[PDB]
């Protein structure tokens, strides 16, 4: 795979050089945030089930037709898939969040997804929507925990967002 | 009379293989990831016998990198190898060979005499 | 590339499950260590050159005949290469310290090591000395955990070479 | 059984390689954390009983009808079972804290959870409340990292149940 | 698999009980030694190659016949296997050492080994010998490192021994 | 696969006819050369290792960038591949030489090789270069043996060349 | 197509190894034999026709009823076919002699033999006689190894047919 | 063990068919060659010793430093081993000549060659010289095909070593 | 696998010695007979179909019951097997005959054969019988061929016998 550290390495390698002092300071800083970073991840994983459950409810309240005969979330079999997919995307996002890098998400998960959805006749728009619904709920937890030392997580929060968005975009 | 869960496994020493981890080759696989599938395949497909440097099959595993062939095709190339023949088939009787092929190709053993025939 | 973080992701991913507490614990380990690791890298990076000179040199003392004409150690081109190579080893080591895993080492240095060396008739032995000599020098500039880390990686190569 | 330590061994073992720095880093993580984990376990172990009573109880408040005759919550045998079960959940959680991994939970509780529950018509919902109620109480006796750990594991089950 | 912690759990489980306070204190203490424990492992892994190399030399100086035509270590192919085996045994031992438990060693490594050796015709006694030769060399390193904070490792050293010995015994 | 004999057959088959006397006389004489043919092959195989070794050295002296960071023969892993490939090509060339037909070389190795190299970002030109370097060295041996009956091998030598060249061309 | 030369190449190719002495020895065997083989082919090729006439004929003597109306041997079309077919067999045999392997025979004649014959109700027996009659004639024009070779291939078919 | 005869059997056996002309041709090759092969073996077997001394010796000339104290070439034990080893190479070569295939070489010498050599730090180079020196001497006692055969096998090892 | 030559080698190897001159002379002689040896094989393969056909007829004329309902060669399915088996055994025997060694026959074919037959309920006695019937027919051809240079094949003939007999014995 790849992640923040490995990435920087690789770049450095092609230049053929030791790591720039500047570049170290990216990583040095990254370390400092770790604890925050971790809690963020922990928050998602802890609430996973819920995040999804929630998003779904809202998705189906909005796009009633998905669950009507002839729609894409009907019948049960399909519905199941739709739920499963949402979850997966989430799973990956989390992974990325820990790594500190989109890659894993892009390569295992997002790559080819649009086209699949297309071929099946799944409405990409709706998928994207779901992803956002998820995003908001997820942030909700990341950003409002209990028994964590109070401080600023914004930086992480935004990066989280981006991941969700890469997803939304590439699917859409 | 109490048994730890997984006592049955620890007796019979099937502990490692009972639930057995699957190895999957994934897209845009790294160089270490492929090395691990190869490692696995040679352990299962070949027998747990020792593959020395000389033994390894360069051309088949080059194709496995760069996704020319899938792992299912990789396994087929391994199975049709001087090396697979030399061990297994050339020394075995057809009953011992067919029973070995079940196992390495599919974890199960042969369910019935018909399958052998 | 194999680092702590990538691995746990991989394992999680294979099973098809979310990162649970198990993995985070592991990650945490990586991050705590980093401070020491990073320190070590700063130290090697700075003294690089000097380490390299010293090593190359050593090798020749250890294997005088190399410098005789018609040998490998002989004539500047070869010496240049010899230098280059060791630089590389070092470079990678630093990388690995920072990445917090052997990953960088495995993929650049180790994989294919044997065959390369065979085809060009580079004797592992040489490299080894280089490393050892290095290890000895590093054993002054560093101390405590930073040191320990440096060693680990240096050795890792010795073992791969041998 | 999945703990940090077992996993790294497993991974090392699969690749066929010695435990190198990569894995030890991870292990170190587990051990550093332990101090907090262990603390949490001491706290749960002590208040066990009280937690259990409270939970069982809660469930009935949440689902009054269970206690009516001809229902599942009704008649002591069932109540006893209900108690027993929750005890178990708790017991395992402690175990997992100490073992430093979800392992204990996975193998005892989670594996086969669904089918058992289906065949005996135990509603996941119930268990969940139990847990939640617990989580809330634990959220007083503990604090900081100890707390955090406790939660993680408690949740892990919630998610498995749901 | 199993290790020190997991094990204690399992015991507790059969009694049907929460962990004894006494029993916690075993684990609590075990943790404290971690650092020592780790370094021990690190020492083996760092010296691996050599440990083996060494042991082998001595093994073959003693049991000349193994390397004579008709012996079990001749010809090359066989020799190679024997070297691989030594490494594997070592590898496991290390694993155990980290786990703080024999199990892993017994199940993956030792389990079946005697019977194999028998079928091959490999002389179990010699194997055992090798294992010991290894043992001594290994301890050598564990016990005499450089740049480590000075203190007492005996406890670990002995446990190491035991692992080696379990090996020796079950093979023999 | 195919070779000189088989080929002629196949042609004859489509005409639906027995082999023309003229055509036999191709094969008749082809046989006569056998011994020479064989020795040629033997010469390559005997010197294989060297041929490659040699070619490589020269390849890297010329195109120094391949072995610099960012080049295609760096790092070790890649280098290894590059060597391996060279060898393979050689192997096939030899095969052809024995068969008395290009087919085996083209079908097994050349068909699609270019494209592979392209996709990877391997510089096809350099590959081709290597193949030639090999060619020259190889001929060197074929053409200058010791303890073989002295005579004219030109005919074979040229055919050898051609094979090398087909390779060079299709890769390039 | 299976000839000596192709096979050794194939075997070498599979293992991924250069052609070593082992294989060349084999090759040497073929090509040495060729001289005899080639001779045989020249002999069959020349007398082809006459062999064919004789054979077809024979078959009818052996199985008179074929020539009666409503049978297979009856009416010129069929006779023409009958001729054609045997020609083929012969043709291929020559090929195989020259190629120095059964290859040509296997791929043209043998593969699918049964089913063809079944679906069109060609009785193997017939062909066989044809061949036998041939074999007998060939047993005059040839001698020594040339002969031996001719037989081998002729038989090979007999066995495949039966 | 890979000899011409075993291979054709194997190939026949795989396809599931009787030995037909194809294979016999090959076999014939092996047998006719044997006369030369056998001759070569008689010649090597007789001069064995002398060849060995000469080789060992050579190696030392080529790599003087080996004989210095603290090196591998130094002290009789090592010299004895060095002798032994080369004897082996020779022994096997003879075998292979007689068996008419590389088989004997592959299984005794070649398989596992690398790792052995790595673990004991035997430099392939040495062996090679030994062989070369040998090849040169053999290039006097033999001539024509006998010679050719001898070379083939000798080389085969050179290539395996390198 | 194994054959006459390889075998002698192996023996020599364990003694640790070059091949004895005496031993060479076994092989030297063996070579001389080659041509005879070959023709023998050729004779079997050429007549294969027939050999079997014949033997079968005789087998069934003797043991009528095998082909009666309740017998082991009935119904068709079984009959087929019985024929198939005969053939195989023959095939191997031939192989051996070429090799100049029983091994191939023993390892591929004879090893476990009895037990198989037993488990199925196949009457080993009858199998053995068949093998002999085959033997005699086969020798018939080996010993009476056409267009071959006349001389003495006895030596080969006897060895052939032995192979057949090893078969008969181990099955029985
Ligand atoms: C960010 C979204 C929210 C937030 C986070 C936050 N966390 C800390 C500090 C820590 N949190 C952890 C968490 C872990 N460390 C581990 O090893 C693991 C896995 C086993 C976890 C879950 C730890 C240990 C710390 C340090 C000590 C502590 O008491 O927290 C902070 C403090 C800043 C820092 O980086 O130390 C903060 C701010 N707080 C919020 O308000 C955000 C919503
Ligand atoms: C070396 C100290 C001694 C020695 C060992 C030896 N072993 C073999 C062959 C095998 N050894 C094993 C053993 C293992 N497989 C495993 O996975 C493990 C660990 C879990 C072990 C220990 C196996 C399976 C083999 C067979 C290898 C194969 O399949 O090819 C040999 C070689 C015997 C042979 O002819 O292959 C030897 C020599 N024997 C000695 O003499 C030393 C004292
Ligand atoms: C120094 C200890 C001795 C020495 C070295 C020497 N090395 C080469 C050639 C190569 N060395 C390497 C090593 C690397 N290249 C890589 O890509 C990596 C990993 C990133 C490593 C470690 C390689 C690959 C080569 C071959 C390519 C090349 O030579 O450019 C030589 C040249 C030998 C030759 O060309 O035959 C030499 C001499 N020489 C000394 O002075 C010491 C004895
Ligand atoms: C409590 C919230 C409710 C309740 C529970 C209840 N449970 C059972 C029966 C079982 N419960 C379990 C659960 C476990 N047993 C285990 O071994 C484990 C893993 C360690 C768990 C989590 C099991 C397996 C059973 C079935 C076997 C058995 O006979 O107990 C019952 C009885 C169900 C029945 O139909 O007989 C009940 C009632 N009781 C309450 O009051 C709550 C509604
Ligand atoms: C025991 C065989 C020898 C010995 C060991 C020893 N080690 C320490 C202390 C530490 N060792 C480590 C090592 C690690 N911790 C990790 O997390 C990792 C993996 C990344 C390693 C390799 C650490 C961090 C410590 C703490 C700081 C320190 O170096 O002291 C001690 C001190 C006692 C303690 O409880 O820590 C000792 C004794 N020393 C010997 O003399 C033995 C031969
Ligand atoms: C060396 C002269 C030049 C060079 C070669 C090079 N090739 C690769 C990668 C591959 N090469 C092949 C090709 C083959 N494999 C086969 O099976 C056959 C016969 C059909 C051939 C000829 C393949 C399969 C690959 C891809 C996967 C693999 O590594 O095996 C590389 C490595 C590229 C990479 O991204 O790893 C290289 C270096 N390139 C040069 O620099 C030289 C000019
Ligand atoms: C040509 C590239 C160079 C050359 C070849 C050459 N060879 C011969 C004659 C023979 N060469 C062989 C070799 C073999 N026959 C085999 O069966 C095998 C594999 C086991 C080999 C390798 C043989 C036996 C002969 C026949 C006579 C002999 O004793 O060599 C010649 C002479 C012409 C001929 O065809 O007989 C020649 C010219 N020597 C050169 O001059 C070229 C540089
Ligand atoms: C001669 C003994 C008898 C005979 C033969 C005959 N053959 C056919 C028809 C076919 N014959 C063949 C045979 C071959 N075709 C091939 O391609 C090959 C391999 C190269 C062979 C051996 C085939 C395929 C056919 C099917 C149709 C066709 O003609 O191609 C017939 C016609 C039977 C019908 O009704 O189709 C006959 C009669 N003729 C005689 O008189 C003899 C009894
Ligand atoms: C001679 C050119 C140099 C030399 C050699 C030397 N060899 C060893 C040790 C071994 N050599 C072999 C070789 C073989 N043994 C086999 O079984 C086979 C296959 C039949 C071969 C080719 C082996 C396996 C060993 C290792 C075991 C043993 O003790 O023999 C040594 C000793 C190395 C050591 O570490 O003690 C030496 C020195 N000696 C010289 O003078 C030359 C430099
Ligand atoms: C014929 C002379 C007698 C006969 C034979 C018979 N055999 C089977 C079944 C099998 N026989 C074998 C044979 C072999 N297995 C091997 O591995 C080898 C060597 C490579 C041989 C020769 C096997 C595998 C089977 C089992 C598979 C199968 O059922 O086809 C049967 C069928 C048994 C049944 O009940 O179906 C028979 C009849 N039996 C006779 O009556 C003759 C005396
Ligand atoms: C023995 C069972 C019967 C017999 C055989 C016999 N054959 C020869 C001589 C030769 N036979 C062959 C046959 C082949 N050689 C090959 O290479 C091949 C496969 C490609 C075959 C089929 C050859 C070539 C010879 C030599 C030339 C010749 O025909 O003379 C003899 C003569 C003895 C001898 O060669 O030393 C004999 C006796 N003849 C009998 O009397 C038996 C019935």
């Amino acid at each position: 795979m790849q992640d923040a550290f490995t990435k920087a390495i690789v770049a450095a390698d092609l230049r053929g050089s030791f790591l720039s002092e500047q570049e170290l300071n990216q990583l040095t800083n990254l370390v400092k945030e770790s604890n925050k970073r971790l809690d963020a991840v922990n928050a998602i994983t802890g609430n996973a089930a819920e995040i999804i459950s929630d998003a779904a409810h809202k998705l189906f309240a909005e796009q009633t037709d998905l669950i009507r005969p002839g729609g894409n979330a009907y019948p049960n079999r399909r519905m199941a898939a739709c739920l499963r997919d949402m979850e997966i995307i989430l799973r990956y996002v989390s992974y990325a969040l820990l790594a500190g890098d989109a890659s894993v998400l892009e390569d295992r998960c997002l790559n080819g997804l649009k086209e699949t959805y297309v071929a099946l006749g799944t409405p990409t728009r709706s998928v994207a929507r779901a992803v956002q619904l998820m995003k908001e709920t997820a942030i909700g937890y990341v950003n409002s925990p209990s028994g964590v030392t109070r401080g600023d997580c914004s930086a992480l929060v935004n990066e989280a967002a981006t991941y969700f968005d890469k997803a939304a975009a590439s699917i859409a | 009379e109490a048994t730890p869960d997984a006592a049955a496994q620890t007796k019979l020493g099937i502990t490692a293989v009972a639930p057995d981890q699957a190895v999957e080759l994934r897209p845009n696989f790294g160089e270490a990831e492929v090395q691990a599938v190869i490692r696995a395949a040679y352990k299962q497909i070949f027998g747990n016998t020792y593959i020395l440097e000389a033994d390894r099959v360069v051309i088949a595993e080059s194709l496995l990198r760069n996704g020319s062939i899938s792992v299912r095709e990789f396994v087929r190339l391994l199975a049709k190898s001087d090396l697979y023949r030399d061990r297994f088939f050339r020394t075995a009787s057809n009953n011992r060979f067919i029973e070995l092929n079940f196992k390495h190709f599919l974890g199960r053993a042969p369910y019935s005499q018909a399958e052998i025939g | 590339m194999k680092t702590v973080i990538t691995e746990v992701i991989a394992s999680a991913d294979s099973q098809g499950r979310f990162l649970n507490n198990t993995e985070l614990q592991a990650a945490n380990g990586r991050f705590q260590r980093a401070t020491a690791s990073m320190e070590a890298a700063r130290a090697l990076t700075s003294n690089a050159d000097s380490l390299v000179k010293g090593a190359v040199q050593e090798v020749y003392n250890k294997f005088p005949y190399l410098t005789q004409p018609g040998q490998m150690g002989y004539g500047d081109t070869n010496q240049a290469k010899c230098a280059r190579d060791i630089s590389h080893y070092l470079r990678f080591i630093t990388y690995s310290l920072v990445a917090g895993g052997t990953g960088p080492l495995d993929d650049y240095i180790v994989a294919g090591l044997r065959e390369v060396n065979r085809t060009f008739n580079l004797s592992p032995s040489w490299y080894i000395e280089a490393l050892k000599h290095i290890k000895g020098k590093v054993g002054s500039q560093l101390s405590g955990q930073p040191l320990t880390e440096a060693n680990a990686y240096i050795d890792y190569c010795i073992n791969a070479l041998s």
